[PDB]
RNA sequence: GCGCCGUUCCGAAGGGACGGGCGAUGGCCUCCGUUGCCCUCAGCCGAUCGAAAGGGAGUCGGGUUCAGAUCCCCGAAUCCG
RNA sequence: ACCCGGUGAGGCGGGGGGGCGAGCCGGGCUCUCGCUUCUGGCGCCAAGCGCCCGGCCGGCCGGGCGCGACCCGCUCCGGGG
């Protein structure tokens, strides 16, 4: 299916396309809080390798932590 | 006839003169942080160098093909949930006293029956909020020689089936009422994308800079132009 | 007489019946009011002699 | 040994300075239309001495073109100026002492 | 819509009130500072009973979560009798003691003579 | 990490009020209050605490107790709603 | 990207419109301007024009929109980078 190619996609992490995506995530992050809701995942493979699933009751929320 | 004391009493908006009127000031508007937000991050899609895997998103088949795909793809809509419910007591009724082909919704069944060759037209929404998720789907379809249109608008694509939203819709099969204008827009949009998907990968994104910066540019340039002009004569 | 003493007194007990009343002293009143009408007058001249300037021009 | 007096006084609580009396910030017009293209005239209030400095300070009273309310400002008074005077302010501004 | 002022303050939502489902508790709490519970006893002191057949008045022990104007009703209501003013000071025992002035019309030694002290 | 910095600083920080329109009620449904929605209006400055000698409306005389009196009694007023 | 200053983030950049100067044969073109300086006054909640419709009997009473107050824009203006 498709999350295999997403997980390689992910995977290729030092290619033009996915240093373009970090560069403009890590931007948009840095502007918004250090502590919010996101309602939907930016790794949705991963989440689902991790165990996320699309129901009611399950909740991520992105943080940031200070570096060092 | 008129009354002479109406008098015309015009104020002289000078600099310093009156006060000034609440005209429109949509633009100075300090606005919240997640609209400030929105609108530069638009800003930096228009800057920043976007390679062609995302630049891929940016053509849109048209109004006139897309129009005619939505005429298309109204035909072959899937079951609602008290259609469902009906078909179900029509079973009940017949076991007391052939299925239609439908559309697969979905990037892992779209692109499990394209490695599978069913697709005839894949349909893509260019705005996923994640990326990721559709970058692949055109040069797998390239690759497997699947007709794919991009159009504008997950929302429009999404109520077309009974949903919110929906990413990439699959023609497999269709009758023989909707056989000659499906390949009419299968040809077309072949012609579109497949036949130039070459000119996709080399054509770049960005570089084009704010208005401002380009009006300054180009008044510099159109300067040095017209110095270099009037050198020679 | 302290300020909040100033609800039980009447009307006339807190101004004088003249314009600025209770505001301002009247020798600052006649000359504001003599600069009102000469500082008019003065634009009133001023608009005269641009009429005669664009009259000539 | 001890700390010595000059890492004292950069932690404060006591050398910190004494702002009760000071009548406020001596600090300018902000930039705008009429700063920017033109200019627009202010009185000069009254001037009073501002406790903990040499300079004498200003109530410059201006009137404000976007708003109906008269604004006031802190000016440094330069040496020259009296009160009943009017300081103009802007680009098309004049040169002369009582104006920026 | 054109914007007039240039910042951009928060739009007036719409909210609604409490229209709960079920209630919090069951049963509402009765008053436990009732009448009889807010007079305790009046005082058969010399001074009180001096202050009764002089000034018209009379003196209770009153529980110290009362109001003047509950001592007023309380009185008015155990009484019998209309209540021309009501002075409270809580002792050093720990209670409020109340001098209910009365009415003029009503005898002060009649009515302790009616509730029993003497 | 218990929490710390920070008081206007990287904030969508108002629930306020004049007038008009609509419907719902209340009272000799006269005329007006009460709330519900919409249009419309609005600068503020930082939630809150912080002086029984600071600012702070308005009470004095006589009499009375073994102990209380600008407080209790009498006669005079006065402030706010 | 990142940092600083101001604001109640209030006219920022181009294209229009008009006037004042120079040269050429009423016309286009290079540039400036955009209404306030003898005075310790006042200045907000639109005057004027046009297009509408609602009710009452050409007349009466109550409202809306656009000009006045140019248009298009993608960072609030600047200063570093
Ligand atoms: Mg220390
Ligand atoms: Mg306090
Ligand atoms: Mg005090």
């Amino acid at each position: 299916g498709a999350y295999k190619y997403i997980q390689e996609l992910w995977r290729k992490k030092q290619s033009d396309v996915m240093r373009f995506l970090l560069r403009v995530r890590c931007w948009q992050y840095r502007q918004l809080s250090a502590l919010h809701r996101a309602p939907r995942p930016t790794r949705p493979d991963k989440a689902r390798r991790l165990g996320y699933k699309a129901k009611q009751g399950y909740v991520i929320y992105r943080i940031r932590v200070r570096r060092g | 006839v008129v009354n002479p004391l109406f008098e015309k009493r015009p104020k002289n908006f000078g600099i310093g003169q009156d006060i000034q009127p609440k005209r429109d000031l949509t633009r100075f508007v300090k606005w919240p942080r997640y609209i400030r937000l929105q609108r530069q991050r638009a800003i930096l899609y228009k800057r920043l160098k976007v390679p062609p895997a995302i630049n891929q998103f940016t053509q849109v088949l048209d109004r006139q093909t897309a129009t005619q795909l939505l005429k298309l793809a109204h035909k072959y809509r899937p079951e609602t949930k008290q259609e469902k419910k009906q078909r179900l007591l029509a079973r009940a009724e017949k076991k007391a006293a052939k299925r239609p082909p439908v559309l697969r919704a979905g990037v892992n069944t779209v692109t499990t029956l394209v490695e599978n060759k069913k697709a005839q037209l894949v349909v893509i929404a260019h705005d996923v909020d994640p990326i990721e998720l559709v970058v692949f789907l055109p040069a797998l379809c390239r690759k497997m020689g699947v007709p794919y249109c991009i159009l504008k608008g997950k929302a429009r694509l999404g109520r077309l089936v009974h949903r919110k939203t929906c990413t990439t819709v699959a023609f497999t099969q269709v009758n023989s009422e909707d056989k000659g204008a499906l390949a009419k827009l299968v040809e077309a949009i072949r012609t579109n994308y497949n036949d130039r998907y070459d000119e996709i990968r080399r054509h770049w994104g960005g570089n084009v800079l704010g208005p401002k910066s380009v009006a300054r540019i180009a008044k510099l340039e159109k300067a040095k132009a017209k110095e270099l002009a009037t050198k020679l004569g | 007489v302290r300020p909040k003493v100033l609800m039980r007194l009447s009307k006339t007990k807190k101004h004088v019946s003249r314009a600025y009343g209770g505001s301002m002293c009247a020798k600052c009143v006649r000359d504001r009011i003599k600069r009102a009408f000469l500082i008019e007058e003065q634009k009133i001249v001023v608009k005269v002699l641009k009429a005669q300037a664009q009259s000539q021009k | 040994g001890r700390v010595i007096r000059g890492q004292r006084k950069g932690a404060g609580s006591v050398f910190r300075a004494h702002v009760k009396h000071r009548k406020g910030a001596a600090r300018l017009r902000a930039v705008d239309f009429a700063e920017r293209h033109g200019y627009i005239k202010g009185i000069v209030k009254d001037i009073i001495h501002d406790p903990g400095r040499g300079a004498p300070l200003a109530k410059v009273v201006f009137r404000d073109p976007y708003r109906f309310k008269k604004r006031t400002e802190l000016f440094i008074a330069a040496e020259g100026i009296h009160t009943g005077q009017f300081v103009y302010c802007g680009k098309k501004a004049q040169l002369n002492i009582g104006n920026v | 819509k054109i914007r007039t002022s240039p910042t951009f303050r928060r739009p007036k939502t719409l909210r609604l009130r409490r229209q709960p489902k079920y209630p919090r508790k069951s049963a509402p709490r009765r008053n436990k500072l009732d009448h009889y519970a807010i007079i305790k006893f009046p005082l058969t002191t010399e001074s009180a009973m001096k202050k009764i057949e002089d000034n018209n008045t009379l003196v209770f022990i009153v529980d110290v979560k009362a109001n003047k104007h509950q001592i007023k009703q309380a009185v008015k209501k155990l009484y019998d009798i209309d209540v021309a003013k009501v002075n409270t000071l809580i002792r050093p025992d720990g209670e409020k003691k109340a001098y209910v002035r009365l009415a003029p019309d009503y005898d002060a030694l009649d009515v302790a003579n009616k509730i029993g002290i003497i």
